[PDB]
């Protein structure tokens, strides 16, 4: 068995009309220890789906050889593949969920917790979760790590049933992501200032945007001043 | 594969014989004798070396006389090599029957065993068989003196008097003449060294070229006491006999 | 759970609960408690469940398969014996069972087996099993008598499972009532506690000389 | 010895076709479903004082609503009996329910297939196929009354009647006009012994034949030497008065 | 260390009537007081008038359940497109729970649905095997809230008519389709104010000849 | 895919001989002359050198290899089989006595040992049965000085002198003649010259002889130069010089 | 545990093994026996866990019965109690042992001597004149030795064997209710019936 | 891997190993079973020709498979051990799980079955051995005999008989045995069964062994002394009905 040693915290998602977003900070923690800064936990399984992993880093960097396999087993067969019978968000979900739930029923288990994000291009958005304990779900909003506690109630606003799924717009998407995101930076520290952040689309296929940096900062702290090392003898 | 790069030689033949079991016996005919008489007070044994000289070692007298354990022996007619792998694996049989339930093996069971690993070879595998032949020299309170012979085939049959290698033919002859049903070891003893003398060609009968192994009472000696005669004895005996010509 | 089997004149008289709770309070009063191994072949169910469940209708196919096999009725003897080989082997891992394999066989008569998760056989001839079984013993016990008709035969089994319904609280929800003939075995009906308890306490005077 | 994966120039393999000279040696049987029952009939042949003769029959039930009856080898049919019983046992146990007669043969020509040298398809454990046919006659709730031919090559086929054995290029002949949509189980019984009688170098007795019938109220019913021998003493009398 | 046995609540409930069968079951999922999903079909139809829901613990259920969607294909495919029976279903899912059990599941399976000779049924499982068939049964966490109502009402059991009650009583009569519906509801209404383990929505499948039929009542949402 | 050989490659022909084995000592018979003398006070085998070439070591060569550590085997017959035999025999000599009865395989014991590998080889197929002939001498404290011969398939005999190869006959009338038993080490090995020079005619030296001896000790032969605990090693093999000494001595 | 005493008299090897099984008040069962016959001069008593009990028993039974008809030859009690032991000690290191020890009591009819075995669970196999296993043992290894000394009959060791069980159920609190005894001789193996003052 | 081929089919729907383990029997030595309704009779030779035999370890042709049957066989010896090996177990292994004592017609069909599989399945042949199986079956009194073959096949009769000159015996046996009027009597029905055994031996009267099989465990073997007593007897019959 195991029991965590190296974390990654995080990782918040959305549906709207014509995509999804997904955000993620970029993270190897061990521990309090802000470690590896720049670890890539946003994984695109080609343009159309996007990978997030919590949890436990030694986990992590063995489903990360697993998807960059499944590519390479996807142009297999025929190699202009990508809506033929590979390439779609319930393949690369369905291939992790088997593995996850044999790992656990024989209790030497996956130590990670998974949000597939994508839109097919066949259909409509696809969004579901899946953990180690063998539970899993699908919501319009869904977050792993901290992100599950705190940014989940800040989606659940915009989007939270089918019918508020055409209401919202790419723009008021975007804000509450960018909005949920400096949320998790401020109450929790885990998470690193560079995130990366994509938004998978009908209408323009896959715009990912990396090494994004939190911004509209908070500087709120100053107003409580009432010293931390100002001493006058 | 192996269907057209191999053969089967284990089937049936239009008699109903097995090629490589009827040749087994023809091998054994041609290597050297082993004889036993059995008595109701010991069990005389001898066999013949063929071909002896002074360049082999004439002094090893359990070439062919092997204890199997100090009740049961076999004298051996065929191979070394093939006499090999029977003597170790009923010398661990043995140990088995002895383990389980303190005490030895009658001879009957061990013979049944022998005979159904020697079939085996023929019947499964399509593996080749042994090419010697037994004589069981042994023990039993249910039976008094034993006395069987067992073949590559698997048969196995009880006898007072038995051989098998070259020769077999003349010694037997003799033997079922000068026969008598009830007789002490001695009597055994000059009977056999009468016999031994007339199935070897011209003069050649020697203590060298002969081992003898008597099993005996004994009353300095105990109940069962295999005695595997070495040069010395062979040498006394036949002096006695006189029967050294 | 107390469920009892006697061999008398008659046959073999089953007598059985049904109970099934949400707390204390009795949910419903259907439970399985009687797998139907044969059609003249009782089993319990008792002890572990799925023990129970899966190999009593296993073992069911394995006699089935013996009368084509052999063309022979089963033993109740066969048919226990065969359980307990394959109880031992899965023992200190888990499973549990508490079955009396019961019949009535044309080459034995009225038989009882008791077969219990250790891999014990026993025979008998009287037998309550159960946690219950030492005041139900006192009632059988006190009125038996092999020699009796089919219907009185009954009404005592089914007393002796109210006598320790009361007490315990691991049955009473209703009564299950099986005979178990020559021919195979015949239901005799759900006896409502409710109604059953009044009629009872005034009738046999056992526990109740004096009312209490 | 030879080839157990070599073909003809057709492209049917020897293996299979020296399967099909064993099945014309047997003592026919026939099968004629109706709409009341399958009739199953042997010719079992053999008559001494120094047999038992009415100890020995051929046809053999599997299960409470399956027989079959056989020809060619015997000793083959063992081995087909065995695999058979284990595979609806086990699925009795699973739903509760009867096993369908083609799905059997199915089940069991899987492992007619094995012979040989091993593949790396199949792992071939036998020497030779079985050199025995079957008649697998049943009933299901869901198709009734049936009656099923197995060959040992793979291929099966439902049909209404079919003889096999040895005598089956007569018996099936005859098995036609006998046949039509309207026949019952009862009738049938009886035409089964008048083919018998037919084809007979001998007088028909039930210590050289046996019948067998299903019905749906007892499954797969051996009809009994006293209940075939009456049918046998019916018979006699009324063919010999119409001569 | 690790056991991921845990619970993630709902309700479930299954009558058995006169021609017909239902499965209701709310679609509020949950793992403790967070909101795992608002809409979940939580009666899922497998198939042949058959209709099936394993609560309780998730992780269990998604696994018995494609378990058993793999042999609903097998049974067709091996024995020419032969529709599966609600008592025969029964008994394979009995072989597939007891096949594990050295991992031990933690579910309250029911099914329902029509049985061939045309009475309603409804077989509710113990989580490790077992099954009987059972005239009613409420499921779930909520189950020891909804059947003591049940029991009554529908069953007609600790129900007497006043007089005496106890030579006096009201009798049973099966219900019908509408007179079901309407104590479905009210269990349910009553049901989420009480538990946080119902809400969201009410899936209901009827089950008939006609086919599965689908309704939707609404139910509170926080 | 893969074998499916299991059917014997050794198989009875009418006569009730054994075709493989028949082969294997055609080849024997044409291998190189190797003799074996026990000389009493020790055991002195010889046997041919050989060079592939003057500009090849024959130190890699292997035609006299030490089994167990007072006995050594030298053969007639194919190099390559004899090669491998004698690895399987140093390995079970080693695990299965050198601390479980606390020492060396008694020589009998040892030559029934190799008897078994050559016999599982004749039994079984998949593999051909091994082509060769030993003569295995030996010294061990608990029979003294031994020479026996292990023969293809596996039979053996006692010998106290003989010869395999080509010109055996003949080479064990010189022996037999000259050597009777009591008999000092050294003479037994100008002895063995002498039986060889008749033998080997066309170019014959001490350098295309190699002489290998089990009866001596030197404190080098304990392995260890402190106080004694165990008697250790009696092979030596000589160096071509020292070989050369003894072909002067008379 | 279950009480089984066994003395080994002159003539005979008397076994005694209890009666009856008892539930609160009463005597549910009071016609039990639990004994294999071996052969009909080799007799194995039993006592231990109870299914431990009849699936050692059943296996050991058909491993000598194979042998007798195999051979068709009767074999010796010191045949079977070697063969008993050896079993007990390969299942001993398993991980679920039997937790039965034996007394097989035995006619050896191949000497014309009387022999009494007591194996443990452990594989301890002893030969004695008289034994007991467990608790029993204080009470009556003080009468046995003092009252008794080798050498005396069928009808001393029925009497003795009374008194015995009598002080086990007055002042020993283990409770078993009594024992009805079997006797092993040349002649085969009876059950005595009596057990007033036998 | 030697789980291929070593046994094929015949051109002829026969096969080549069945119709040569046959043969091996044929050359073999002679056993019969003769009915009456009371026992069932097994003759088996013994006809010892050399006198250098000690003959109490000299096989015997009667194996008990239960304590109520019997197996007599002609056919090599070697191979009959491994037969009666595995027959012997199986009568115990129905023992301890059926708790039951054994029935005849379920042994057949295991003595046949082990046969059978060494035909069917590869790199294994067929015994060299024909076998008579009888016995009784539980609580009954009407005797069972059984034939079976190493084709695998196997039947009933009322009597029958194997080895050398299965010819001459039945033919025989035929003209002294009716279904409806079977011998009654031990002695009439092995004085029969001596006197067809007499005709094949030769010379035999210590040389013919018989065992007489009564219900359920009485097997009793007839001796030496006994049946010279009845070879005497038949010299007198054939001056009577001369």
């Amino acid at each position: 068995t195991q029991q965590p040693i190296v974390t990654g915290t995080s990782v918040i998602s959305m549906k709207y009309d014509n995509g999804v977003i997904i955000a993620a900070d970029n993270l190897g923690s061990y521990g309090s220890l802000l470690r590896f800064n720049g670890v890539e936990r946003l994984i695109p399984v080609g343009d159309n789906t996007v990978v997030g992993i919590s949890g436990d880093i030694s986990d992590m960097q063995h489903i990360e050889r697993l998807l960059k396999d499944l590519v390479t087993e996807n142009a297999y067969d025929n190699p202009l593949a990508d809506a033929e019978e590979a390439l779609e968000p319930s393949y690369i979900f369905e291939y992790l969920a088997t593995v996850m739930y044999q790992r656990r029923s024989k209790m030497n288990p996956l130590w990670n917790a998974i949000i597939v994000a994508g839109v097919q291009s066949n259909g409509d958005q696809f969004l579901r979760y899946v953990n180690l304990l063998g539970v899993t779900y699908s919501s319009p909003t869904l977050a792993t790590g901290f992100g599950a506690h705190m940014a989940n109630p800040l989606l659940r606003k915009v989007v939270d049933r089918e019918s508020d799924i055409p209401k919202t717009t790419v723009q008021v998407a975007e804000e509450a992501i960018v909005n949920a995101m400096r949320v998790l930076y401020y109450r929790d520290a885990r998470s690193s200032r560079n995130f990366s952040l994509a938004i998978i689309d009908k209408n323009t296929g896959l715009t990912f945007k990396k090494n994004l940096q939190v911004e509209n900062m908070k500087w709120d702290f100053a107003k409580d001043i009432k010293g931390y090392g100002t001493q006058k003898i | 594969g192996s269907r057209r790069y191999d053969s089967r030689t284990t089937i049936f033949s239009p008699e109903g014989r097995l090629y490589q079991v009827e040749y087994a016996l023809e091998s054994i005919s041609h290597a050297g004798t082993a004889i036993g008489i059995m008595a109701s007070d010991g069990i005389v044994l001898a066999a013949e070396r063929k071909v002896t000289s002074t360049l082999l070692e004439q002094d090893t007298s359990t070439e062919k006389l092997y204890k199997l354990n100090d009740k049961i022996a076999v004298a051996v007619a065929g191979l070394t090599a093939d006499a090999e792998i029977l003597i170790n694996t009923a010398r661990i049989h043995a140990q088995n029957y002895l383990k389980t339930y303190n005490e030895d093996i009658p001879v009957e069971i061990l013979v049944r065993r022998l005979s159904d690993i020697k079939q085996g070879y023929t019947q499964h595998g399509g593996l080749r068989p042994f090419g010697v032949s037994f004589i069981y020299a042994g023990y039993d309170d249910r039976y008094g003196y034993q006395l069987y012979t067992s073949n590559p085939s698997g048969n196995y049959t009880g006898w007072k008097a038995i051989s098998v290698g070259a020769n077999t033919s003349a010694a037997q002859t003799l033997l079922q003449m000068d026969y008598k049903d009830d007789m002490k070891v001695d009597d055994a003893i000059e009977l056999a060294l009468k016999t031994l003398s007339k199935t070897t060609d011209s003069s050649a009968l020697t203590y060298d070229r002969l081992e003898f192994a008597t099993i005996r009472k004994g009353a300095n000696d105990g109940e069962v006491y295999q005695k595997i005669f070495k040069p010395q004895e062979i040498k006394d005996i036949l002096v006695k006999t006189g029967i050294t010509k | 759970t107390t469920t009892l089997a006697f061999r008398f004149q008659g046959g073999i008289i089953v007598a059985v609960d049904s109970r099934a709770t949400a707390g204390n309070w009795v949910a419903s009063q259907t439970v399985k408690r009687v797998i139907e191994i044969n059609p003249f072949l009782l089993g319990t169910m008792a002890g572990g469940a799925a023990d129970c469940q899966f190999w009593e209708t296993w073992l069911g196919s394995q006699c089935r398969l013996h009368e084509l096999r052999e063309k022979e009725r089963i033993s109740v003897a066969a048919a226990s014996k065969i359980l307990s080989n394959l109880v031992y082997q899965y023992k200190g891992a888990g499973l549990s069972m508490g079955t009396m394999i019961c019949g009535y066989t044309r080459k034995e008569g009225p038989t009882i087996y008791y077969v219990d998760s250790d891999g014990t056989r026993l025979k008998g001839d009287i037998f309550c099993v159960g946690s219950g079984q030492t005041f139900a013993y006192g009632v059988l016990d006190s009125n038996y008598k092999w020699d009796l008709s089919v219907e009185d035969a009954l009404y005592l089994g089914k007393r002796s499972i109210l006598a320790a319904a009361h007490r315990d609280a691991y049955s009473g929800g209703s009564v299950n009532l099986y005979h178990v003939t020559e021919d195979g075995w015949i239901y005799h009906g759900n006896h409502d506690v409710g109604e059953l308890f009044w009629k009872v306490k005034e009738e046999e005077g056992s526990f109740n000389n004096v009312i209490g | 010895d030879r080839g157990v994966s070599t073909f003809s120039p057709e492209g049917r393999l020897f293996q299979v076709e020296y399967s099909l000279e064993a099945i014309k040696l047997g003592s026919t049987a026939i099968g004629i479903a109706t709409k009341e029952g399958v009739v199953l009939g042997v010719e079992k042949r053999a008559t001494s004082p120094l047999l038992e003769s009415d100890s020995i029959e051929k046809i053999v039930e599997i299960d409470r609503h399956i027989g079959c009856a056989m020809s060619g080898l015997t000793a083959d049919a063992r081995s087909m009996i065995e695999h058979a019983r284990t595979a609806a046992v086990t699925h009795n146990l699973y739903y509760d329910e009867d096993i369908n007669v083609e799905s059997l043969t199915q089940s069991v020509c899987d492992l007619a297939l094995r012979f040989g040298e091993g593949a790396s398809g199949e792992e071939r454990l036998m020497s030779r196929p079985f050199g025995v046919a079957l008649l697998i006659a049943g009933h299901d709730a869901d198709d009734g009354y049936q009656l099923f031919h197995a060959e040992p090559s793979g291929t099966f086929y439902r049909y209404n009647a079919k003889a096999i054995g040895s005598g089956s290029e007569g018996a099936q002949a005859e098995l036609l006009n006998e046949w039509h949509s309207s026949l019952t189980l009862k009738e049938a019984e009886l035409l089964v012994l008048k083919i018998l009688k037919q084809v007979m170098e001998e007088k028909l007795d039930e210590n050289n034949a046996q019948l067998s019938c299903i019905t749906k109220q007892d499954g797969f019913k051996i009809y009994d030497n006293e209940k075939t021998a009456e049918l046998i003493k019916e018979l006699k009398e009324k063919e010999a008065a119409e001569s | 260390q690790f056991n991921p046995y845990g619970d993630n609540g709902g309700t479930i409930l299954g009558i058995a009537g006169e021609d017909f069968a239902v499965l209701a079951g709310d679609t509020r999922n949950i793992t403790d007081y967070s909101i795992n999903s608002r809409y979940e079909p939580k009666v899922f139809d497998c198939g042949d008038n058959i209709v099936m829901s394993a609560n309780g613990f998730a992780a269990d259920g998604d696994a018995l359940v494609k378990r058993f969607k793999n042999s609903v294909k097998w049974y067709h495919f091996d024995h020419n497109d032969k529709k599966l029976s609600i008592n025969s279903a029964a008994r394979n899912i009995q072989h597939l729970l007891y096949g594990k059990r050295f991992f031990p599941y933690y579910v309250h399976t029911i099914i329902a649905g029509l049985d061939e000779d045309g009475k309603g049924a409804v077989y509710s499982f113990d989580p490790v095997g077992s099954y009987e068939r059972e005239q009613c049964r409420a499921g779930g966490a909520a189950a020891s809230l909804i059947m003591p109502f049940l029991d009554n009402q529908v069953n007609f059991k600790n129900q007497y008519e006043p007089g005496t009650n106890g030579k006096v009583k009201k009798p049973l009569k099966y219900l019908s389709v509408e007179e079901v519906i309407k104590l479905v509801r009210d269990s349910f209404t009553s049901a989420t104010e009480r538990h946080i383990q119902v809400g969201d929505g009410l899936e209901i499948l009827i089950v008939t000849k006609d086919g599965v039929r689908k309704e939707f009542y609404e139910l509170k949402r926080d | 895919m893969t074998d499916r050989y299991s059917f014997s490659l050794t198989t009875f022909s009418p006569s009730g001989k054994l075709g493989q084995i028949d082969y294997a000592l055609t080849a024997v018979k044409q291998g190189v002359t190797s003799l074996g003398i026990k000389a009493t006070n020790g055991v002195v085998i010889a046997t041919e050198k050989k060079s592939s070439s003057p500009l090849a070591m024959s130190e890699t060569l292997s035609k006299v290899s030490l089994l167990t550590p007072d006995i050594g085997a030298v053969y007639s017959g194919m190099g390559p089989d004899y090669r491998v035999l004698v690895d399987k025999s140093r390995k079970v000599a080693h695990t299965s006595y050198k601390r479980i009865y606390g020492e060396y395989p008694p020589t009998k014991l040892l030559v029934s040992e190799v008897a078994k590998i050559m016999q599982e080889a004749t039994q079984s197929g998949g593999v051909r049965p091994f082509g060769v002939s030993l003569l295995i001498a030996g010294h061990d404290e608990f029979n003294g000085f031994s020479l026996y011969q292990v023969d293809p398939s596996g039979s053996y005999f006692p010998w106290k002198a003989t010869a395999i190869g080509k010109g055996s006959v003949a080479a064990k009338t010189f022996l037999e003649k000259r050597w009777n038993d009591e008999l000092e080490l050294e003479d037994a090995i100008h002895i063995a010259l002498l039986t060889l020079k008749e033998s080997v005619e066309g170019e014959f030296n001490g350098d295309t002889i190699e002489l290998a001896i089990i009866g001596d000790e030197n404190p080098d032969l304990l392995g260890y130069t402190g106080i004694p605990t165990d008697k250790g090693p009696r092979f030596r093999k000589l160096t071509s010089q020292e070989i050369n000494d003894r072909l002067e001595a008379l | 545990m279950d009480i089984i005493l066994g003395i080994r008299v002159q003539d005979s090897v008397i076994l005694a093994s209890s009666k009856a099984v008892t539930r609160g008040i009463s005597v549910l069962k009071d016609s039990d026996d639990k004994t294999r016959q071996l052969s009909p001069h080799t007799l194995m008593s039993f006592a231990g866990e109870a299914g431990d009990t009849v699936q050692f028993a059943e296996y050991i039974q058909a491993n000598i019965q194979l042998y007798s008809i195999r051979e068709d030859y009767e074999l010796s009690p010191q045949a079977v109690s070697s063969f008993v032991r050896q079993e007990l000690a390969k299942s001993i290191r398993s991980r679920r042992p039997y937790q039965v020890n034996v007394l097989i009591g035995g006619y050896d009819k191949k000497k014309n001597k009387p022999e009494l075995y007591q194996i443990d669970y452990l594989g301890t196999k002893v030969e004695l004149p008289y034994g007991a296993h467990g608790y029993s043992g204080f009470y009556t290894f003080s009468l046995l030795d003092h009252h008794y000394r080798p050498d005396m009959t069928t009808e001393e060791g029925l009497d003795l064997l009374k008194l015995c069980v009598q002080e086990l159920e007055k002042r020993m609190p283990m409770d078993f209710k009594g024992v009805i005894v079997k006797i092993v001789d040349k002649d085969g193996i009876r059950q005595v019936d009596d057990f007033q003052a036998q | 891997g030697y789980d291929r081929a070593l046994s094929i089919f015949s051109p002829d729907g026969h096969i080549f190993q069945v119709e040569y383990a046959l043969e091996a029997v044929k050359r073999g030595t002679c056993a019969v079973g003769v009915k009456g309704k009371n026992c069932v009779v097994l003759g088996c030779e013994r006809r010892s020709t050399l006198k250098l035999q000690d003959t109490r370890i000299t096989p015997s042709k009667v194996s008990k498979i239960d304590s109520h049957v019997v197996l007599s066989f002609s056919g090599l010896n070697a191979d009959s051990r491994i037969l009666i090996e595995k027959a012997r177990v199986e009568a115990q292994s129905h023992r301890l799980t059926l708790e039951d004592p054994v029935t005849v017609e379920y042994l057949t069909r295991y003595v046949a079955g082990v046969q059978q599989r060494y035909t069917q399945s590869g790199g294994v042949r067929p015994f060299g051995v024909s076998t008579l199986i009888a016995g009784f079956d539980p609580r009954d009194d009407e005797p069972k005999l059984y034939q079976t073959e190493p084709s695998g096949i196997y039947s009933s009769w009322s009597a029958q008989t194997i080895g050398r000159n299965s010819k001459t015996v039945r033919e025989f046996l035929e003209k002294n045995y009716d279904r409806k009027e079977p011998p009654a009597t031990v002695e009439e029905c092995v004085k029969l069964t001596v006197r067809s055994l007499l005709e094949v031996v030769q010379t035999g009267a210590k040389n013919i062994e018989i065992t007489v099989v009564k219900p359920d465990s009485d097997i009793v073997a007839l001796s030496s002394e006994e049946i010279n007593q009845y070879v005497t007897q038949i010299e007198q019959e054939k001056q009577e009905q001369q």
